[PDB]
RNA sequence: AUAGGUUUGGUCCUAGCCUUUCUAUUAGCUCUUAGUAAGAUUACACAUGCAAGCAUCCCCGUUCCAGUGAGUUCACCCUCUAAAUCACCAGAUCAAAAGGGACAAGCAUCAAGCACGCAGCAAUGCAGCUCAAAACGCUUAGCCUAGCCACACCCCCACGGGAAACAGCAGUGAUUAACCUUUAGCAAUAAACGAAAGUUUAACUAAGCUAUACUAACCCAGGGUUGGUCAAUUUCGUGCCAGCCACCGCGGUACAC
């Protein structure tokens, strides 16, 4: 389908079934559907803790440097994913979520402790 | 393969480039506001909440200029937002003007000046954006060298940032595997990167306008 | 806000800083497998081999 | 095993909460029950029995129900008769009691139902109450100025005098009757009417008598069932809540009622149609019994043996109602001797590709009451020789018929 | 195919038909629970509600997502090169228009098409080009499925006209053997917008209905068949009638009704 405009994104689409999340990385047109074509699977992510306590995340590097250079944008979930990764700063708002849960549980202790 | 040419729609393409051309709307109908209800009539569209106080209580660039020999050609022209925003001398020098003669009252139009943003003036004269909007405010002749007099601050940033973790790693690993042995930090310049401040302005050349 | 605004501004610089390094990259990847001492010097082997 | 759903046994005493009235206003033709309702409601033939929810100056809510006075809807008549509680009858005592003024007294006898006269057209000369209460006499409606029960009140529901009086007296005899319902629990109700509408579905036109209706309710009512999709008034404004004696447009009937069928509310969609397919099953088990029987005797008669001037008529209407009722007139019919007639297919909604292709098979003609015939159907009953005829008034479309009937022979068949 | 039944008085050969297997739709009879997957017959007509905003005004998006399969060798490869992204450029990525090649099914009782070619700067000249190795023509079909092509009420197009558009979600009438809610939230991913906190989204997510399917359970089993092919019938009733069969066949006082 011809698409006017739009860009190649790094993005997670949407597989798996209902209840069991399960995201491909993929480097695809912005316009495209979420889960439709795509230029290629960078990596792989399962947000559900597996047996070990763990999310795996598979981060094909290269080519996700590659599309970087070739210009890419990267969704924000793409750029949380790798800011924990430390392929990339902790983003912005990550750090802020993380100061209001701070605040947040600071504000529940204070009042339990009242009480 | 070859198809049945489809003349209708080369017809139509072309009746309604026409059309667009000759019936593209006027500034004084693009950038008309009602006070009262705060909506723009030609499209009939709201404009943000957070611009009903300067729509209400702002003068619009045009609007001074109507006001001005040469319509204040060669002036200093300030914004509003700008002044609340910053405290270096924000301005534009307003080399050329061309109003919105149609306007009853010659209170839009386009304008061409050299921008003094945060103190730093550009090397050459370019369109003004944000023309239509309605925060502006002109720079008296006199209290204009007060205003305009700024010291510049001192340059010394940053010019190289740590590598993210990861890229650092890889970097060191990738480096000793080559078979480099300094322990020299990587290092990530940033001089190439100026940070431009979100209210810079942008190419009104290549910014669009509202069709009809 | 303030905060979130700074962190913003340093965070967007160091990225479009690993960006211009990554395009860099990709553009030496691409000069390289394109026109240097490796490529040439095979495409000059398969002529030579030819002859 | 038996699935069906059954009516709740009788509302506890404690229950029990006050509930408005429903009344039916009964007579014969043009004695200005309409009238009497428009005045009512503050706003030339009846063929829809109406359900109004009517606001009284008091503040009291009351029900009526509108029924049309011509001797074919003897079913709406009826119908309504039963499902109201009281009737106020309305005579025009210039025209007297007439043959309708009895059938709806005899409905009300039947229903065990108050009865009110309302002396229509009293304004005009000649209008002689008294006679009128006479006469009421010998059918057994003693009025109270003969020492009698029953209330007359004289009015002229064109001038709009003693309205304020029939109303009180309405009034009064439903704070009498002392009239209550169970507002909780699976709701109970009767279908009033039932059509389709090409936007909204299958709707039916009811009466809630138990409970409160409410969007998402299962209900079920003859061999239909449906999940309440859209309530709606006369006005078509949605309504949250039905409660006891209001009368709602209910939507999402998977099936089309039948007039006056009851309807009650289930657990849940199986269940309902658990409960419908254990009626269809019952009626099953009915038709195959009269089938069976007939059956025998085709097959005792074959074991025994082994030792043209016909009308076909395809019917269409608005209502289920209106369907009913002309079914009823044409089973009135008594000439078949001189020409039959045969009722292809009965249905409710505009003339359906279906209803032209059954014509074309049996040479038959579409009769659509009150419904439309696009230019589509137009164009192919012109194309395969169909002849439809849209009729709005039911007294025109029997006369029709009858000039159809004499065609095929005039016809001895008077519909009376 | 590991094949079987069936031509005949009988054998052999050829041969069609049917059985056995696996799916899907519909129908009859019947049905307990949980998870997941999938879900109008129709390019026929639509009530109603929602489905595109964002944002200090300009711009940007509403050309995307979502839908349907009417039409139908526009999809794939190469050449060239638009638009878009890479904060600007860089060449890199992506990919239009254009040019070259490849590209469904049946009908030859569609065999001729009728200008379908070339040269010349031009003027103009030559009379050529496709085709039995299927041209031209008719009918049918969405396809080669991480998805792609095409359409967007019809007039191929859409200035113009007919007319007032759900092939967006829910839903409805008609139609068919075919028939899901007129649910909730943007919490997750995607998209639009913004510098950003964030806002919007019938995309999507989580639910609703349906034995259509898979999985698991069930302490309440129905359906079909019982002459042979083909697992499996006791006694009655009927008596070439009623009836039954996928094929062979049965029923004239029955392991076939
Ligand atoms: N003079 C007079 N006329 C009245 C009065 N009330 C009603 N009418 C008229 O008498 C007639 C009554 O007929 P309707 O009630 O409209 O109809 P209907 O009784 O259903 O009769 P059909 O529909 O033909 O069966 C109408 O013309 C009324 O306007 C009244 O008080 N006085
Ligand atoms: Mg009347
Ligand atoms: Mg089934
Ligand atoms: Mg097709
Ligand atoms: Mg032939
Ligand atoms: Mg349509
Ligand atoms: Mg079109
Ligand atoms: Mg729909
Ligand atoms: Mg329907
Ligand atoms: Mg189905
Ligand atoms: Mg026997």
């Amino acid at each position: 389908k011809a698409y006017r405009g739009g860009h190649l994104t790094i993005r997670l689409a949407l597989g798996g079934c209902t209840n069991r999340p399960f995201y491909r990385i993929v480097a695809a047109h912005n316009k495209c559907p979420r889960d439709g074509r795509f230029v290629e699977q960078l990596g792989s992510y399962d947000p559900l803790p597996n047996s070990h306590g763990e999310k795996l995340v598979a981060l094909n590097l290269d080519r996700i440097r590659h599309w970087i250079g070739c210009g890419a944008h990267l969704s924000k979930p793409m750029e949380k994913l790798l800011g924990l990764a430390g392929f990339f700063p902790l983003h912005p708002m990550m750090i802020t979520n993380a100061e209001r849960l701070r605040r947040k549980r600071a504000r529940e202790v204070l009042l339990a402790s009242q009480k | 393969k070859k198809v049945r040419p489809r003349l209708i729609a080369e017809l139509a393409r072309r009746v309604r480039a026409l059309r667009e051309q000759l019936n593209r709307p006027r500034d004084s109908q693009l950038y008309a506001v009602d006070y009262e209800t705060l909506t723009r009539p030609f499209s009939g569209r709201r404009l943000p909440v957070r611009a009903w106080a300067d729509v209400r209580r702002e003068s619009r660039l045009l609007q001074l200029l109507g006001r001005l020999p040469l319509f204040g050609l060669g002036r200093l022209v300030t914004r509003k937002s700008w002044l609340w925003q910053h405290d270096e001398p924000c301005y534009w020098r307003l080399t050329r003007v061309r109003p919105d003669y149609t306007a009853q009252n010659l209170d839009h139009g386009k304008a061409w000046g050299i921008l003094t943003f945060k103190g730093k003036t550009e090397s050459e004269a370019r369109e003004i954006e944000h023309v239509m909007y309605h925060d502006w405010r002109l720079v008296p002749k006199h209290e204009e060298e007060a205003f305009t007099a700024f010291t510049p601050a001192p340059e010394d940033s940053l010019a190289s940032v740590p590598y993210p973790p990861l890229l650092r790693a890889m970097i060191i690993a990738e480096r000793q595997k080559n078979g480099d042995t300094s322990t020299e930090e990587p290092m990530l310049n940033v001089q190439r990167i100026r940070m431009e401040p979100w209210d810079y302005p942008a190419k009104q050349e290549d910014k669009g306008r509202a069709k009809g | 806000f303030f905060v979130l605004m700074e962190r913003y501004q340093h965070y967007r610089q160091t990225v479009r800083a690993l960006r211009m390094e990554f395009v860099s990259e990709v553009q030496r990847k691409v000069h390289e497998a394109r026109a240097g001492v490796l490529a040439e010097r095979k495409a000059l082997k398969d002529a030579a081999e030819h002859r | 095993k038996n699935k069906d759903a059954v009516r709740r046994p009788q509302a506890d005493p404690a229950l029990l909460t006050p509930r408005s009235p429903v009344v039916t206003i009964m007579g014969h033709v043009d004695h200005g029950k309409t009238t009497l309702l428009d005045k009512f409601r503050k706003t030339g033939i009846t063929q829809h029995i109406g359900a109004f929810l009517v606001s009284l100056p008091s503040g009291e809510k009351i029900t009526f129900l509108d029924t049309p006075g011509h001797a074919a809807f003897s079913a709406m008549r009826a119908r309504g008769a039963q499902v109201t509680d009281i009737v106020v009858l309305v005579v025009a005592a210039d025209d007297g009691v007439m043959k309708q003024t009895v059938e709806s007294i005899q409905h009300a006898k039947d229903a065990q139902v108050p009865i009110i006269l309302a002396v229509n057209k009293c304004d005009k000369a000649e209008a002689d109450p008294e006679k009128v209460k006479k006469e009421l006499l010998a059918y057994d409606v003693v009025c109270e100025d003969y020492g009698g029960d029953v209330q007359a009140v004289p009015v002229s529901a064109l001038t709009g005098d003693n309205l304020m009086a029939l109303a009180e007296a309405t009034v009064a005899l439903a704070e009498m009757l002392e009239l209550k319902a169970d507002p909780n629990g699976p709701v109970e109700g009767t279908v009033i009417e039932s059509f389709t509408d090409k936007g909204r579905g299958l709707v039916t036109t009811a009466i809630i008598q138990r409970g409160t209706l409410r969007k998402g309710s299962v209900l079920v009512a003859g061999k239909c069932w449906a999940k309440v999709r859209l309530m709606f008034d006369e006005n078509g404004k949605t309504i949250d809540e039905a409660y006891p004696s209001m009368p709602v447009g209910i939507t999402g009937w998977r099936d089309l009622p039948s007039a006056g069928e009851e309807i009650l509310e289930v657990e849940s969609e199986p269940r309902a149609r658990e409960v419908v397919d254990w009626r269809k099953y019952e009626q099953e088990q009915e038709k195959g019994q009269e089938d069976l029987k007939i059956i025998e005797e085709k097959r005792k008669e074959h074991k025994e043996a082994h030792q043209s001037n016909v009308l076909s008529v395809i019917i269409k209407g608005d209502v289920d109602g209106s369907v009913e009722a002309i079914l009823n007139i044409i089973d009135t019919y008594d000439a078949s001797h001189e020409c039959e007639l045969e009722l292809v297919h009965f249905g409710v909604g505009d003339v359906s590709a279906n209803d032209v292709n059954l014509a074309e098979t049996f040479d038959g003609v579409i009769y659509g009451f009150n419904v439309n015939a696009g230019n589509v159907i137009q164009q192919s009953a012109a194309k395969k020789g169909v002849k439809i005829k849209l009729h709005k008034i039911i007294y025109r479309l029997v006369e029709d018929l009858q000039e159809e009937l004499s065609s095929r022979l005039k016809t001895s068949w008077d519909p009376g």
